[PDB]
This record gives structure tokens, C-alpha cells and sequence, in this order.
């Protein structure tokens, strides 16, 4: 399920947070990181971090308990079911169109910040018969591939 | 007599052109896991 | 649980945020490449000669236009 | 060369070890052939040696990067003068209309043998096109020309 | 009309702006990277027909004397006036039949003269008589037959 590409980019992630590289990662490491994310996070909040994902209870986290943890929770989202919804949802007013306006809209009721001129790259690149919109057999393919 | 010189531009181009077309395929990737996980945070609400 | 993974969703995001700027930029080098080979491939598409008395009528000029 | 800019160098060694297979800071015939013949082409030994005997400076048979750089920053003609990008300009706006539309860059890119889908050409307008407006002018091509 | 040893000396002047390694002789070489430096693009075969027009021993290129024996010849011939619409063409690059200040500096610097961007648009401003910020053909000549 997880491919090639993602595995990849979860080991760069650990990587990242593995500071010292020693191959695991301590609630320290944990908090330079927040820090450096400009949060503030307590001696509890990383404790619980760590007992979120370690399996062996060793105390700290190795990549297979990363792993394990992003395998299961960033799962694809592709069920027909799930990208109906997704559709509704995107295009706001519901006249069968995602426009760049509506996708703009969602990127800030998420905080998914991106420019104007990326929001309008991103129509381009699902909008497949050059319309200028994204429609539902669109938004489904854009969903579903890879 | 510049017929290196043309085989190495030819040689370039093609590479130039592969250039662009790997480009491409790299922002189509960006672009279509940002519609992913946005829709995946989106349902997630 | 689930406090970890919000964290490493944010470390991603800023990633991949990062990796479009950047294949937009690599987008557009490539592209002012195209441009430009391609202007200078063109140029060099398009299709008695004594030089050495005008060469010293040019120097003469110089002279005189010091000397004035 | 110092007219020559240090990204150019590296695009040119980038060139270079194109033709230069195993590394060894030298191309040799046989290198030369084997590039050639993957380019559909088919040159006689003879040919071969000709075409090293163009740039071969020292003339001990081989080409090494400084004769390969002396050729390139030679024939790499910099279009930055203001005459060069007028006529470059003339050449893409078929009709003189001073606009370059995406149609006439279309059958420039077709007829120079260059291989670029109908989309990627759009890319090309769309990226030069400043005040997108749809085409590209003098002003706009300029830039292009002349930019990082 | 004879050669003052000031004639001769100008003409030494000349000569050297073409002899560029100093070794006292022209060669198709040489011409050829002066005349490209001048806008032109002669081909080899012409290059060598220009050397040979010179050449008056035949040894392959152009020493002093044989410079000297042909620009003296050139300058007591005034009824021409080839010499200077050939001065004309290597400052208008573009050939549009005007010289601009940018075509007049690229001619002043490959000739090896760094005269000041205020000397450029000096001598621009005093033969351009029409005022059009240019120096066309009838300028060129007037400005060339003066001082
Ligand atoms: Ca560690
Ligand atoms: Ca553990
Ligand atoms: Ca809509
Ligand atoms: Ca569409
Ligand atoms: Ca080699
Ligand atoms: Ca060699
Ligand atoms: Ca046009
Ligand atoms: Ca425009
Ligand atoms: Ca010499
Ligand atoms: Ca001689
Ligand atoms: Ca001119
Ligand atoms: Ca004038």
C-alpha cells in the first residue's frame, strides 16, 4: 500500500528528527524540533509522543515504529465514497465545478497556505479538457492514480 | 569545421528537452499529492 | 494519541511547499534555456574586401577628435 | 572563458563527459562514433579523425576539456546584444506584427527539428508572457533574453 | 606629395592594430580575427585573396613595406571615396545606414581605444548636424573629410 515514494519520503522525515542520526529518536530531539517549528511543547507532551508510536517501549522511536505509525494513518483516501465527499466539499457551491476561488478558499479553512498563482496551477493540473474548472470525472482521476 | 560543435548541440538539446519534460512530470507529482493530502485533511474534519 | 503524526504532517507540508517553489523554478530556468538556444540556433540560420586603409581613416578620426 | 559564466563551464563538463563515456578526461574516436551512431548517424574512421582534428589543439589525437571548452565558448554565441535580439525577435514574429503568438513559435520550434508537444509550447508563451496578455512582445522577449 | 616619417608612423600604427602577436608580418589569421572583431565574417579563401592582394613578395603574408607600399597608394588616390564608406560599413553594424553611440564605442574598443562615455556622446553630438542622435552616411563623410 505504501509506495516506494512514500517510504522514501517518511525515511527523509525521520532522518530529519533523528538529529544525532543514531537511528532513533528521543523525546530531546523531539522538542529541537518543535522548537525550531516555533512551538513550545511541555516535558508531557513529548513523553506522550513517543508512547504514541513506541511499540517495543524501549522509550524512543526507530524507523519501523515511524513507519508503522505513517503507514497507518496517512492511508490513501480514495475510496468512491471518500472522493464524492471530498468533491462536495471542494466545490462549495456545489454547481458541479471546482474553481480556483473555492480551492483557495479550502487552502486557508485548513491553513494549507499556498499563493494565488499556486492555487491557479493546481486547477490547471487537474482541469484535463482545458476548461478552466475541475468537474467531477476530473477531481475523481486527480484523486485516483499514481 | 563546427560538425562537433552541431553533434554537441544536438546532444544538448535532446538533453534540454528531457530536461523539460522531467520537470514537468515532477510538478505533476507535486501537484497531484497536495490534492491528496488536502482532500485526506479535508475529510479528516 | 496522534500528536506525533500532526507534527510530522507539518514537517511534510513545509517540504513539499518547498519542493514546488523549487520545481517552479527549475520550470522556468529550463524554459529561459529553451528560449535562448533556440534564438541562437536561429541566428546562425539566417543566410575585395579591404579593411586596412578604413581601419586607418578610424584611427586618424581619433587622432584629430584628441587633438581638437 | 571569463566572457563565459562558471554555470556555463559546468553545463559544458556536463557536455563534455556526454561524450567522454568512461571518464578518463579524454574523447577519442571511438567515443566520438559510439555517440554518433546512437545519434543515427554513420561516420567513416576517417570522418572520425576529422572531426577531432577540428579541436584537437595539441594534436596528440584526443580531445581533452580545455580543447573541448575552447570550441564551445567559441561557437556559443551569448544573443544578449541588442542587434542579436532584434533580428532574434524579427525571426520568431513570423508576420511582424510585433507580437510572438503562440502559432508562430510553434512552427519555429517544428521547422528547427526541435522536438516540444503543443503544450509545452504554450509553457513557453505563458512563461515569457509578463502581462499576460497572451503573446509575447519585444519588451517581454527582452527580458527573456536578458534574465537570472 | 611625399611620406612624412609622421605619415609613415600612422601607418606603422595601422599595420600594428593588425599584426596582433607583434611578430612584424599579417597574416590570414591575424586578418581574420580583426575583421570579425569589426563585425565582418570572411571566409578562408577570402582571407587569403585580401593577404595575397598585399603580398608582394609572395612569401604568404604582409610585412611593412608591402603595408606601407599599398596605404600609400590608397591615400594619394582621393577620387575614391570607397575608402570611406569602407570606414562606414565597420561602424554600422546593423547596416541601417546610421551609427549609433553603441556602434561607435563597440569600433573605439576593438581598435583599443577607451575614450570616456562623455567623449562617445562628444563625438556623436558633433557630427550628428540633423540632430537625430545618430551619424548617417552624409555626416560620416563631413565628419571624416575635417578635422
Ligand atoms: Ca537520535
Ligand atoms: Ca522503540
Ligand atoms: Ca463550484
Ligand atoms: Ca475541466
Ligand atoms: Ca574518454
Ligand atoms: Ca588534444
Ligand atoms: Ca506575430
Ligand atoms: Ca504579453
Ligand atoms: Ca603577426
Ligand atoms: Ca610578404
Ligand atoms: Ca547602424
Ligand atoms: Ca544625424
Amino acid at each position: 500500500q505504501l509506495t516506494e515514494e512514500q517510504i522514501a519520503e517518511f525515511k527523509e522525515a525521520f532522518s530529519l528528527f533523528d538529529k544525532d542520526g543514531d537511528g532513533t529518536i528521543t523525546t530531546k530531539e523531539l522538542g529541537t524540533v518543535m522548537r525550531s517549528l516555533g512551538q513550545n511543547p511541555t516535558e508531557a507532551e513529548l513523553q506522550d509522543m513517543i508512547n504514541e508510536v513506541d511499540a517495543d517501549g524501549n522509550g524512543t522511536i526507530d524507523f519501523p515504529e515511524f513507519l508503522t505509525m505513517m503507514a497507518r494513518k496517512m492511508k490513501d483516501t480514495d475510496s468512491e465514497e471518500e472522493i464524492r465527499e471530498a468533491f462536495r466539499v471542494f466545490d462549495k457551491d456545489g454547481n458541479g465545478y471546482i474553481s480556483a476561488a473555492e480551492l483557495r478558499h479550502v487552502m486557508t479553512n485548513l491553513g494549507e497556505k499556498l499563493t494565488d498563482e499556486e492555487v491557479d496551477e493546481m486547477i490547471r493540473e487537474a482541469d484535463i479538457d482545458g476548461d478552466g474548472q475541475v468537474n467531477y470525472e476530473e477531481f475523481v482521476q486527480m484523486m485516483t492514480a499514481k | 569545421g563546427s560538425t562537433l560543435f552541431a553533434l554537441v548541440r544536438t546532444a544538448l538539446r535532446i538533453k534540454t528537452e528531457g530536461n523539460l519534460e522531467q520537470a514537468n512530470e515532477e510538478l505533476r507529482a507535486i501537484i497531484k499529492k497536495i490534492w491528496k493530502r488536502t482532500s485526506m485533511k479535508l475529510l479528516d474534519q
